[PDB]
C-alpha cells in the first residue's frame, strides 16, 4: 500500500 | 451505547465502515485486520479502496491482498501512538482514554493545518508565476 | 471534553450546578462537598436549596450548615452505587465506567416510573372524591 | 437535609 497523492 | 465522535476508537465500528472492501477471506488485509490495525474505509469514485487511520489520519491506498495492514501502518505512519496500544477498549482508563482522545485532536489539526499550507505554497505559486510573466511582455 | 450526558460524572461540573447556594465557607454542606457527594443543585423559585444525586436521582431540600452531605446520601438512598465508588474518575476503567452508566439509565428509569406512579394515584384521588361527592 | 415531598 501506498501513501495518497 | 457512545457518542459519533469515539465511535472509531471501537474496533467493531471500523470493522462496520468496510462496506464493499474487496480483500475478503484469504487475503491478509482483511476488514477484521484493516480494523484491528486503526484503519476505516474511506472509499471514493476514484479511490474505491481508500483507508484512513481514525487516529493519525494517515491515508493509504492501493492495497494488495498479501498486505499486513499493521507493518503498513508501521511503514507509512510510524509515530502513531495507536500502534503502541496494548490494552482492550475497556481495559483502559479513563485519563488513559482522555490521554489518547487529545493526542488524536492534536492530530487531526496537524493533518488540517499541513493541507492548507499545501494550498497555500500551491496558491503563491500561481500568483507568483503570474506577476512573474507580466513583468516579461 | 465530553458529552453533556456523562458531565455530570465530573466533580467540577457538578461544583458548577452550584449557583447562589447559600451554604458557603464555614459550613460543612458546602459546594465542594455536594458535589464530592454526588449532588447537583437543582433549585426552583419553590424549593431553592433544591439537591439531587445526579446518579440515584435522590432529590432533598432542607439543607442546614451542619449537615455532612455524604452522610446524607447515606441515610436517605444507602442502595446508592456511586457511593461505593472508591476510585477517582480518571482511574476508573472505561469498562467500570460503562457498567456505572447502565446503573445510571436504569435508575432514572425505575425514577421515572415511580413518579408516574405516584401521578396516576393523585388522579385517582381526584377522581374518587368528585364521585363520592357526587353520590351524596 | 429532607426527602421532598408534593
Ligand atoms: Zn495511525
Ligand atoms: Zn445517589
Amino acid at each position: 500500500a501506498r501513501t495518497k497523492q | 451505547t457512545l457518542p459519533p465522535a469515539w465511535q472509531p476508537f471501537l474496533k467493531d465500528h471500523r470493522i462496520s465502515t468496510f462496506k464493499n472492501w474487496p480483500f475478503l477471506e484469504g487475503c491478509a488485509c482483511t476488514p477484521e485486520r484493516m480494523a484491528e490495525a486503526g484503519f476505516i474505509h474511506c472509499p471514493t469514485e476514484n479511490e474505491p479502496d481508500l483507508a484512513q487511520c481514525f487516529f493519525c489520519f494517515k491515508e493509504l491506498e492501493g492495497w494488495e491482498p498479501d498486505d499486513d495492514p499493521i507493518e503498513e501502518h508501521k511503514k507509512h505512519s510510524s509515530g502513531c501512538a495507536f500502534l503502541s496500544v496494548k490494552k482492550q477498549f475497556e481495559e483502559l482508563t479513563l485519563g488513559e482514554f482522555l490521554k489518547l482522545d487529545r493526542e488524536r485532536a492534536k492530530n487531526k489539526i496537524a493533518k488540517e493545518t499541513n493541507n492548507k499550507k499545501k494550498e497555500f505554497e500551491e496558491t503563491a505559486k500561481k500568483v507568483r508565476r503570474a506577476i512573474e510573466q507580466l513583468a516579461a511582455m
